[PDB]
RNA sequence: ACGAGACUCUGGCAUGCUAACUAGUUACGCGACCGGUCGGCGUAACUUCUUAGAGGGACAAGUGGCGUUCAGCCACCCGAGAUUGAGCAAUAACAGGUCUGUGAUGCCCUUAGAUGUCCGGGGCUGCACGCGCGCUACACUGACUGGCUCAGCGUGUGCCUACCCUACGCCGGCAGGCGCGGGUAACCCGUUGAACCCCAUUCGUGAUGGGGAUCGGGGAUUGCAAUUAUUC
């Protein structure tokens, strides 16, 4: 049908992202992108910032399939 | 030196020359763990894996693909390593290391010896594809 | 960091309201001319931030859009890239993008209508000019 | 789908009642016998007489055969 | 090596079935570590049996026609989520696997009966083989359920799909319908 | 409703409409002095075990 | 020169074959360097089409098939050997040319 | 014991192919780059704006596999199934001008030379280029 | 006895044999890499993958069981193969179709106010609904940037047969162009650099970018003519 969902930096976005959404054991962008309601652009943007700083572990990369572990 | 035992799947098919060398393996003028899909790179690795790296530490073997299909050019590859490796070993060296490591593949797979008879069937007319028949008017 | 001024969810073009929870070079395929490659086109000329979203696409940004599409002469891109090639009338080669107007070019048939070819003819009927057969089919759009 | 036409049938019953003395029990000997003492003009046909004359050398071991 | 992938642990299997292991066994040096050796298993009945589950399970994940054929997509499917179930529950991608399969393959069926009998039918002890097959076709149509339309993908829906089928919840499309085929047939008793 | 095993004995034969059950003695292990039939649906086999939903219902024999 | 060539094209194997060994033969009597039969790959062309005169009935294509065959042989000899070593009675139906290099 | 050509990832070798051409920047682009559709295969505009670079590097890898690669052998390496929509597809050469310029882009740059059998190969100081990103890419994960 | 089977063709095996400098191992600056991958070369060993010839090979043959212990069937050892796929295909018939293949045709209609090649001028590319053989499609099972590594069958420059498949340099988005053009063949197309996928921006759960299916405008190569743009 049809799901509006946000396309800009929003209070939702950034908040419960730093530990709440590491606190799970699975994340995935098809997770956050569920559990959080947003675009996996800024998501995937978000999880490679995080990555650079370096606080998520990768297990496998794609367009279409990442997965990801917690690693703080 | 050279066995040229070859190995076959579908039409496409796989030389191993085998040598007495480093023990070093090319594939392609290549080495061995890099091919492009890395979906089924223990499927041809199966041999290091099951006999052992001693086993592979004597012989050097350069192994040529050619065939139409790119999963037909692979699954040539480890039956041509092993039937290179058997030649190579009852042409050279003794028996008994090339029973055992027949033995050990056989109880693991029966294919690293065997080629395959599987083969594509002709298309009879009447029909688009090779058994089905074109829909009938009811 | 993030543009927390000036952030509006609609970029008039046109005078019209387009979607902005689309991304850019996607979202602004409604007009009548941008969109497909002509949108990807403008926007590489454009040389403009591609990756950024389009919520955070500046006023100045769609500016220089509107100019460089209200123009074909500012990159010197040739006329045959354009649908208004050789045009009726006069030969004209300019783009001009703008409602009401466009549909009057798409009501090119009417001026062949007034010659009565067989084209004229198998338009006036609603009919595929491309030599489409329409023995028995065609009942879509007609209840 | 395994089952012997009355051509081979009846081609190892005649060999058998013939040439009893000549054949044997290993099949790849039995065929070369048959080749020999008769005319078989195919390669498939004859392994089907041979074999199905190394049946009957292995039936009448165990008693005499109707046929 | 011997073990499924390079990580799945091949020596803690358990019997788990006490006689039905003969069906469901991985634990021979037949088990290899990719799932990928050709369709030579649909070629005579029971050289099926003899296939470890998880080539056979792998295989069963081409469906609709538009993805026909297409193993090499459905070994990198299962690689992927097996590389997650453990992960996410604890144990190993293979007992969770024989668990899950075994949770949600039906027991009994409803079979007519009869040269004429068009009324009623009776129930049947259903084999090793039928359930399981079925199971994993179950499996495989409510990954495929969970990815249509849905925001979930492609070796995500097979791992929680298995997840509740070896915690035998209700959310997994295999058991619940399962279910419902039970009371079918126990209604049909 | 308890389930127990039996170990198949001798498959009597195919059975059905269009045919999909395979009438078949079972042995029961725990006794081994009482045998029962059953027609298993689907691909069964000689000698392996199958699981029983009910214990006192048999289907028709012959 | 000593670069010559004997082509036979033909279509049934057993005649021409029997050509080739009686020509590799007679050139083998003489203290002659002969290369072998050289078998040029096969070609069979495919015609399927319609059995029935006129269109009616089922679909029945039949389908035709000619297969031609080709042996090249290279020999180091003087010519005049080459010709009366060709004319040794040839099988009729098997087309037997001499190319020179 | 020396280095191989094609040890590396080609994908990455490619990759790494594409970095030191464009921080040598040496090969030049044409002028137009939305004119041509690059592929008749293609729905809508190449997403890269540096495609020139990776067709050069990619080109240059083709050549050093096998050479005579003239007119009529690039056009259909990217050539392929062309969507008609609903009539069954076909295939469809690559597009000849653009596969023309870049045949003309990567000559004169020291890198693809002329031989005798037609079309051209690689240079050898090329080659040597190569074979040191090589080795370096496969001392960079592949030697530690 | 015919039909079935046998049989002809085709493939699963040949390190046994006859063998080529058109396709090719194994073979040293020449073209190169801190002892190693590279279709640019030439003679050597003479055939293993390459082509096609003689053969040989598989026979329910060897074991276990079932079987009126028969004809056979079901498993296992071995083996390339333990049921490869087609071609042909009998009595006797259908008022089946074909007088629009017949210069195979009978008998009525013919015998020029014709029932043909001649302008091709003239049409099934005409439309108010349903039956009748497929593809696109419904996507996060994939459209999608490209990194790519690989086919088989075969027609192919003309004793009235003008119509041929494709490389060097340049131009142009496209149809093509000019000089010799590579083709009596596995030498030429071509180590047929085709379909998906191992990745590269969007879509992150969609009516849109897929469905371009319906109307604008630009070009060439055989066409005396392409209007009802049939052709790219």
């Amino acid at each position: 049908d049809k799901l509006n969902n946000l396309v800009l930096f929003d209070k939702a976005t950034y908040d419960k992202l730093c530990k709440e959404v590491p606190n799970y054991k699975l994340i995935t962008p098809a997770v956050v992108s569920e559990r959080l309601k947003i675009r996996g652009s800024l998501a995937r943007a978000a999880l490679q910032e995080l990555l650079s700083k370096g606080l998520i572990k990768l297990v496998s990369k794609h367009r279409a399939q990442v997965i990801y572990t917690r690693n703080t | 030196q050279s066995v040229q035992v070859f190995g076959r799947k579908k039409t496409a098919t796989a030389v191993a020359h085998c040598k007495r060398g480093n023990g070093l393996i090319k594939v392609n003028g290549r080495p061995l763990e890099m091919i492009e899909p890395r979906t089924l790179q223990y499927k041809l690795l199966e041999p290091v894996l099951l006999l052992g790296k001693e086993r592979f530490a004597g012989v050097d073997i350069r192994v040529r693909v050619k065939g139409g299909g790119h999963v037909a050019q692979i699954y040539a590859i480890r039956q041509s390593i092993s039937k290179a490796l058997v030649a190579y070993y009852q042409k050279y060296v003794d028996e008994a290391s090339k029973k055992e490591i027949k033995d050990i593949l056989i109880q693991y797979d029966r294919t690293l010896l065997v080629a395959d008879p599987r083969r594509c069937e002709s298309k009879k007319f009447g029909g688009p594809g090779a058994r089905a028949r074109y829909q009938k008017s009811y | 960091l993030v543009i927390p001024e000036k952030f509006q969810h609609i970029l008039r073009v046109l005078n019209t309201n387009i979607d902005g929870r689309r991304k850019i070079a996607f979202a602004i395929t409604a007009i009548k001319g941008v969109g497909r490659r002509y949108a990807h086109v403008v926007l590489r000329k454009a040389d403009i931030d591609l990756t950024k979203r389009a919520g955070e696409l500046t006023e100045d940004e769609v500016e220089r859009v509107i100019t460089i599409m209200q123009n074909p002469r500012q990159y010197k891109i040739p006329d045959w890239f354009l649908n208004r090639q050789k045009d009726v009338k006069d030969g004209k080669y300019s783009q001009v993008l703008a409602n009401g107007l466009d549909n009057k070019l798409r009501e090119d048939l009417e001026r062949l209508k007034k010659i009565r070819a067989h084209r004229g003819l198998r338009h006036f009927w609603g009919l595929r000019v491309r030599g489409q057969h329409t023995k028995t089919t065609g009942r879509r759009g007609r209840t | 789908g395994r089952v012997r036409t009355k051509t081979v049938k009846k081609a190892a019953r005649v060999i058998i009642e013939k040439y009893y003395t000549r054949l044997g029990n290993d099949f790849h000997t039995n065929k070369r016998v048959c080749e020999e003492i008769a005319i078989i003009p195919s390669k498939k046909l004859r392994n089907k007489i041979a074999g199905y004359v190394t049946h009957l050398m292995k039936r009448i071991q165990r008693g005499p055969v109707r046929g | 090596d011997i073990k499924l992938f390079g990580k799945w642990s091949t020596d803690d299997v358990q019997i788990n079935d006490i006689s039905l292991q003969d069906y469901i066994a991985v634990k021979e040096k037949y088990a290899k570590y990719l799932p990928h050796s050709a369709g030579r298993y649909a070629a005579k009945r029971f050289r099926k049996a003899q296939c470890p589950i998880v080539e056979r399970l792998t295989n069963s994940m081409m469906m609709h026609g538009r993805n026909n054929g297409k193993k090499l997509m459905t070994v990198r499917i299962v690689k992927h989520a097996f590389e997650i179930i453990h992960l996410l529950t604890g144990e190993n991608p293979l007992q969770v696997l024989v668990n899950a399969i075994i949770n949600s393959g039906p027991r009994e069926d409803s079979t007519r009966i009869g040269r004429a009998g068009t009324v009623r039918r009776q129930a049947v002890d259903v084999s090793p083989l039928r359930r399981v097959n079925q199971a994993i076709w179950l499996l495989c149509t409510g990954a495929r359920e969970a990815a249509f339309r849905n925001i979930k993908t492609i070796a995500e829906c097979l791992a929680d799909e298995l997840i509740n089928a070896a915690k035998g919840s209700s959310n997994s499309y295999a058991i619940k319908k399962k279910d419902e085929l039970e009371r079918v047939a126990k209604s049909n008793r | 409703q308890p389930i127990k095993l039996a170990r198949v004995t001798k498959v009597l034969g195919r059975t059905g409409s269009q045919g999909q059950c395979t009438q078949v003695r079972v042995e029961f292990m725990d006794d081994t002095s009482r045998s029962i039939i059953r027609n298993v649906k689907g691909p069964v086999r000689e000698g392996d075990v199958l699981t029983l939903l009910e214990s006192e219902r048999e289907a028709r024999r012959l | 020169i000593h670069r010559i060539r004997i082509t036979l094209t033909s279509r049934n194997v057993k005649s021409l074959e029997k050509v080739c060994a009686d020509l590799i033969r007679g050139a083998k009597e003489k203290n002659l360097k002969v290369k072998g039969p050289v078998r040029m790959p096969t070609k069979t062309l495919r015609i399927t089409t319609r059995k029935t005169p006129c269109g009616e009935g089922s679909k029945t294509w039949d389908r035709f098939q000619m297969r031609i065959h080709k042996r090249l042989i290279d020999l180091h000899s003087p010519s005049e050997i080459v010709k009366q070593i060709t004319s040794i009675s040839i099988e009729p139906g098997v087309e037997v040319e001499v190319t020179i290099a | 014991p020396g280095v191989t050509v094609k040890d590396v990832n080609q994908q990455e070798f490619v990759r790494a192919l594409a970095a030191f051409l464009k921080k040598s920047g040496k090969l030049k682009v044409p002028e137009w780059v939305d004119t041509v559709k690059l592929a008749k295969h293609k729905e809508l505009a190449p997403y890269d704006e540096n495609w020139f670079y990776t067709r050069a590097a990619s080109t240059a890898r083709h050549l050093y596999l096998r050479g005579g690669a003239g007119v009529g052998s690039m056009t259909k390496i990217y050539g392929g199934r062309q969507r008609n929509g609903v009539m069954p597809s076909h295939f469809s050469r690559g597009s000849k001008s653009v596969a023309r310029r870049v045949l003309q882009a990567l000559e004169g740059l020291k890198m693809v030379e002329k031989d005798q059998d037609g079309g051209r190969k690689l240079t050898p100081q090329g080659q040597r280029d190569l074979d040191r990103i090589a080795g370096q890419v496969a001392a960079a994960n592949k030697k530690h």
